[PDB]
């Protein structure tokens, strides 16, 4: 899981 | 290692995360940490986050011991201007 | 012996808050802390009506942001953006 | 670089003390906020899990990095009965 | 430097 | 250096 923020 | 940085957001923070309990990152370790730097987001236009910092606080609250969820929860529930502390690999 | 935490409330003005400051990373105003320090109250400015901040109090947080381990300049640029309202978070000696 | 979770119950505080922070550095170069001493029946003792040299980077959601003495020996004191800390082992 | 009990 | 804010 790669999540933008 | 311990570095605060403050962004100023360009619209989000402009980076990308991985880690957090059940999705660790790396073997043995929870931590969040950074993965990708958007250019032109906040954090580029700053120029201290790298890939590999290890996000130990947001603000007041900790990341420490979190989801990944729970971290993307408190970056993303922020204001405009965003106090970090990160740990140099 | 060990200070206090206060949240002071702050409602600017058009000339400013009415404090000035020293310190920071690279510009110490204590030895072997960079902390943000009072160094100056404007009489009839905002700190001064409000009367809760001091000279030699210590801002450690605006708003929410943390001041410890910031520049100088970053301290400036933080307590002169916020809204007409600010939330300071001093420790007093 | 082991972190732990603990959870404690206060009894009639919880029961351990700090040093550190920023400006008063427990150990050199180092802001971080370290345990001391743990009081023998305390809360801290009676979970067994706490130890003298502990660092505590975490109390309830707050973090206790980068902070003044201060503010950590407030975040510790402004809590309820139940206390959850992540701590780190040296 | 200070120790406080807590 | 004090800036005033």
């Amino acid at each position: 899981p790669e999540t933008s923020v | 290692s311990l570095m605060n940085i403050v962004l100023h957001k360009e619209d989000g923070l402009g980076f990308s995360i991985a880690g957090g309990v059940g999705n660790q990152h790396i073997i043995n370790d929870n931590g969040i940490f950074v993965t990708k730097i958007i250019e032109g987001g906040a954090a580029f236009q700053d120029g201290r986050l790298e890939v590999g910092d290890r996000i130990t606080k947001v603000n007041t609250l900790s990341l420490e011991n979190v989801t990944h969820e729970e971290a993307v929860a408190i970056l993303k529930e922020t204001a405009d201007v965003v106090s970090l502390v990160v740990v140099k690999p």
